């Protein structure tokens, strides 16, 4: 599966 | 995994990956698979009607550090995408192509997935982005909880 950047933004 | 040695690891040039770069096409989201396995297929498929003209994928090789992901042009050694960490939103890997992986750049309403084919599996490169987002969090975290403990 795909991975979100937590730190996105 | 030692949040020691794992900065050790992304630190300054941080991991080198040997790769070719599909292409960059603009997205809607900042996420979603089936969007960004979509967008993937979209990128393969330009780049094989291209073969009829001899067309060949630009060689390239990327880094994975604190910087986030540059791609930097293997022949002039020139450095072309510079992505930044907190610009990067979403990761993810091609399911029917083990030497493949994607991830998504830009602000919001301003989206682009870049598609890159590695020489080698796209595994160890999706992990190392994984392990370099966690541990910017935690820092991140850690080194708030400090300055707001002043
Ligand atoms: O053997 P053929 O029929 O010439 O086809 C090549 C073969 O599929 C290589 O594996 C591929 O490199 P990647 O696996 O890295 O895509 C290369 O792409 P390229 O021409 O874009 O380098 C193709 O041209």
């Amino acid at each position: 599966n795909g991975y979100e950047n937590p730190t996105y933004k | 995994r030692s949040e020691a040695t794992l900065i050790k690891r992304f630190k300054g040039e941080g991991v080198r990956y040997k790769a070719k770069l599909i292409g960059i096409d603009e997205v809607s989201a900042a996420r979603g698979d089936k969007l960004c396995q979509d967008s993937m297929m979209k990128l393969k498929g330009v780049v094989a009607g291209a073969r009829s003209k001899g067309e060949h994928k630009q060689k390239i090789f990327l880094t994975i550090s604190f910087g986030g992901i540059k791609i930097f042009d293997e022949k002039t050694g020139a450095l072309q995408h510079h992505h930044a960490v907190h610009e990067i939103s979403y990761i993810a890997k091609d399911i029917t192509d083990h030497r493949a992986f994607g991830y998504v750049c830009g602000k919001e309403g301003n989206h682009r997935f870049v598609a890159i084919k590695t020489a080698q599996a796209a595994e160890p490169v999706i992990l190392d982005l994984r392990d370099l987002f966690q541990l910017i969090y935690e820092l991140k975290q850690r080194e708030e909880l400090e300055k707001k403990a002043q």
